[PDB]
RNA sequence: GCUUUACUGCAGGCUGUCGCUGAGGACUCUCACUCCGGGAGGAGGACACCGAUAGCCGGGCA
RNA sequence: ACUCGUACGGUCACUGAAUCCUGCCCAGUGCAGGUAUCUGAACACCUCGUACAAGAGGACGAAGGACCUGUCAACGGCGGG
RNA sequence: AAACAUCUCAGUAUCGGGAGGAACAGAAAACGCAAUGUGAUGUCGUUAGUAACCGCGAGUGAACGCGAUACAGCCCAAACC
């Protein structure tokens, strides 16, 4: 489906409708320091590894709305609930 | 020729005698070893926990 | 599954051992403090049970009395040498370097003074090809070109019983007597006649390897069975 | 002033360094030699051995062993194991190659008993350490002040129980405080939790 | 119990790297180390063997 | 162990005396060889990050794979229209 | 663990070695009720199923301190001879 890049609503910061921006949200990268991470190498030794032995799962026929809502005068962005989009392609 | 009755003929091999150590008909005089005391095998006492209960 | 017959080999049990306790003697070259100054005399013609060829009994002018792998056309009385300055006749043995380019020898030494471990075998025969301050270049049994020190020793001449090869055993009984000679399991079960418990190749109604024969050289032991690492098979391409 | 002893201890702190390092270089080359078990005259750190109880006296002996270097020579299972319980090859033992020497030399020498050991080099294939071992028979040393404590019976084969100083360390025993709760007393004593 | 391109692992093999290990992206040397030789000595040589680790293969095994 | 053995050897497999013969297929799988380029781990090295360290990225790249070739008395295959 | 691989059963069963009448530990490179504080080490009660671990599942699981028992502190290496 199709959206605005750029719309008014209400932004929870400014607590007033103002233009915003609509991103989509991108990946950021891992630092390998989160403590998930020490126990993977804490507890991953000879043989099976339990939790650490097991390998990513599937995917869902359709994902949902990943997007991020940027205030167009306070720069803040506020997150919201997403719907299930096969395609979602921005307008401008 | 049948493993029960018609083979049990064969046997008049002698193998376990009366140990010099310990008295028991367990010196195996092939192999120079009893299979009670462990002479012939060890200066020690053959000896094993599991010959009683564990907690025993 | 359970172990492979192969595997049973290695733990050398009397199944598979030689009939060590039956063989005559190590064929070595004997060992000349140096001059050539050694010479024997045949004094008689053996049989060689871990050969399956002949062997020769000399008795050298120190008064040592050892067999020698012989080569063919030794007889008794013959008078043999042993140096670098021995005669280049048929039965002496001496340093490749002193050895005329272009003639067959037997019981090349490896490593000088080992004894001798190439062409051994019946009607066999290295081939001297080239000479050189260091390098001798042999051609042997396989055909392969080897290159040895020149400082290794040989017998001049073929092994004796040649053509041993030419006659079909005919009988099993036949095979069997020459077996009981050898360090080795005789008859041979095929794999594709077994269980599978006991062989990669067992099981299945009809009889066949459930999988390709070629196998790689990496496979551990148990699993190295068939065509070991072939670089082709059959008879075309 | 400095003693002479501190410039032994001083070489051997960079054993690939200077004279010493010549001196492995040739020395190792008679060691590898040698037996597993052999006496020697005269320490050859002198300083370490004197540091840990040596002297110059009648019932004191020396003896350099030797140990094949790595982890476990370890059997693979022959019987059902869970994954876990299926290693072979990074499984390394409990006791250090030191204690493995101190309890070879100690069988060699049955009558005497183990005083301390420290290391005198290695190979790429094996490690050297020297021992130091006592006569609690001889009367030398039953005069002793300083060593007559080892001629008590509760110290006969005290290597064979941990009772040296490489056996109290491999067992956890130096910390007095924090990460000691399960080897002190002992280890047995705490289920062989530590 | 058996099978395999089932799951997960483990031996084993190949391969790189670090230690053993020295002197002057291709090279010479000898002194460790290896092999041959009764011995002198010869062959090889910082490689190989061995310890450690990494990648690949891995129903041979659990 | 084989082995007091050395290619006329001995190991690993298949077929199963003699006689007349043994066609076509290398795409898949297996083995083996090669390989400009691609991909390909760790240590060392370089950049960022940390007064250090964790960590992120880079350059290099072995076997292996991609890719090419050889091979069926190698697993096997030789249909429908 | 209602399967099962980490985990559990468990450092249990069993195996190798070794001492004693008891063993082991033990006079701080401690503790960290952080203090102007405690003062070798076992052990008992408690701290506590607490902190901590863990397919953060099932389960596993201390310590300091405190109240007791009993109390005990010393000897080398080196410097200088
Ligand atoms: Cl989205
Ligand atoms: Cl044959
Ligand atoms: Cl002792
Ligand atoms: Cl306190
Ligand atoms: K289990
Ligand atoms: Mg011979
Ligand atoms: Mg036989
Ligand atoms: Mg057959
Ligand atoms: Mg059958
Ligand atoms: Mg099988
Ligand atoms: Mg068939
Ligand atoms: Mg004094
Ligand atoms: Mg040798
Ligand atoms: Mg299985
Ligand atoms: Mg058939
Ligand atoms: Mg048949
Ligand atoms: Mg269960
Ligand atoms: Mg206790
Ligand atoms: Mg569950
Ligand atoms: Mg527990
Ligand atoms: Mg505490
Ligand atoms: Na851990
Ligand atoms: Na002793
Ligand atoms: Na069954
Ligand atoms: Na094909
Ligand atoms: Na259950
Ligand atoms: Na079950
Ligand atoms: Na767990
Ligand atoms: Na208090
Ligand atoms: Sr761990
Ligand atoms: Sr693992
Ligand atoms: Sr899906
Ligand atoms: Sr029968
Ligand atoms: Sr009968
Ligand atoms: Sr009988
Ligand atoms: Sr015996
Ligand atoms: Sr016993
Ligand atoms: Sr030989
Ligand atoms: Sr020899
Ligand atoms: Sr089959
Ligand atoms: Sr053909
Ligand atoms: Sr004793
Ligand atoms: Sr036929
Ligand atoms: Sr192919
Ligand atoms: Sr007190």
């Amino acid at each position: 489906m199709q959206m605005p890049r750029r719309f008014n609503t209400y932004c929870p910061h400014c607590n007033e409708h103002q233009e915003h921006e609509v991103e989509k949200v991108r990946s950021g990268r891992q630092t390998g320091m989160k403590w998930i991470d020490r126990q993977r190498e804490r507890n991953s030794g000879i043989g099976n590894d339990g939790k650490f032995s097991k390998v990513p799962g599937g995917d869902k026929p359709t994902k949902k709305t990943d997007l991020k809502y940027r205030c167009g005068e306070c720069g803040k962005a506020h997150l919201r609930e997403g719907w299930r989009a096969g395609r979602l392609e921005f307008q401008e | 020729t049948g493993a029960g009755t018609p083979s049990q003929g064969k046997k008049n091999t002698t193998t376990h005698t009366k140990c010099r150590r310990c008295g028991e008909k367990s010196y195996h005089t092939k192999k120079k070893v009893c299979s009670s005391c462990g002479f012939g095998k060890s200066a020690k006492r053959r000896d094993y926990e599991w010959q009683s209960k564990a907690g025993e | 599954g359970r172990r492979i017959q192969g595997q049973r080999r290695g733990r050398g049990t009397s199944t598979f051992r030689a009939p060590s306790h039956r063989y005559k003697a190590d064929l070595e070259h004997r060992k000349v403090e140096d001059g050539d100054v050694i010479a024997g005399t045949v004094v008689d013609i053996e049989h060689d049970p871990a050969r399956s060829a002949p062997v020769a009994a000399v008795e050298f002018e120190d008064g040592d009395r050892r067999l020698i792998l012989a080569p063919e056309g030794v007889g008794v009385g013959d008078e043999l040498q042993v140096g670098v300055s021995a005669e280049i006749a048929p039965g002496n043995t001496l340093p490749l370097a002193e050895i005329p380019e272009g003639v067959p020898v037997c019981n090349v030494e490896s490593s000088p003074g080992d004894g001798g471990k190439f062409a051994r075998a019946s009607g066999v025969n290295a081939q001297l090809l080239t000479h050189d301050r260091n390098v001798a270049v042999v051609k042997l049994p396989s055909g392969e070109m080897k290159r040895l020190d020149p400082q290794c020793r040989a017998t001049i001449g073929v092994v004796a019983g040649g053509g041993r090869t030419d006659k079909p055993f005919v009988k099993a009984g036949n095979k069997h007597h020459k077996m009981k000679a050898r360090g080795t399991k005789w008859p041979n079960v095929r794999g594709v006649a077994m269980n599978a418990v006991d062989h990669p190749f067992g099981g299945g109604g009809r009889q066949h390897p459930g999988k390709p024969k070629s196998i790689s050289r990496n496979a551990p032991p148990g699993r190295k069975v068939g065509d070991i690492a072939s670089k082709r098979t059959g008879r075309g391409g | 002033a400095r003693s002479a002893y501190s410039y032994i201890r001083d070489a051997w702190e960079n054993p690939g360094d200077g004279q010493l390092a010549e001196l492995q270089w040739q020395r190792q080359q008679e060691w590898r030699n040698e037996g597993a078990v052999e006496r020697i005259e005269r320490p050859t750190r002198l300083d370490k051995a004197r540091s840990q109880g040596y002297k110059a006296k009648q019932g004191v002996i020396v003896a350099r062993v030797s140990v094949r270097k790595g982890s476990a020579r370890k059997r693979r299972h022959k019987a059902g194991r869970r994954s876990k319980r299926q290693g072979v090859t990074r499984i390394t033992r409990r006791k250090d190659i030191q204690r493995v020497a101190e309890e070879r030399a100690s069988r060699t020498f049955p009558n005497l008993r183990v005083l301390n050991s420290y290391s005198v080099g290695q190979d790429g294939r094996q490690k050297w350490h020297e021992v130091i071992l006592i006569d609690p028979n001889h009367p030398a040393i039953q005069n002793d002040d300083d060593l007559s404590w080892i001629c008590a019976d509760d110290q006969a084969d005290r290597v064979f129980r941990g009772l040296t100083g490489a056996g109290r360390r491999n067992r956890g025993l130096s910390g007095k405080g924090k990460g000691s709760e399960k080897t002190r007393p002992s280890l047995r004593s705490n289920g062989g939790k530590a």
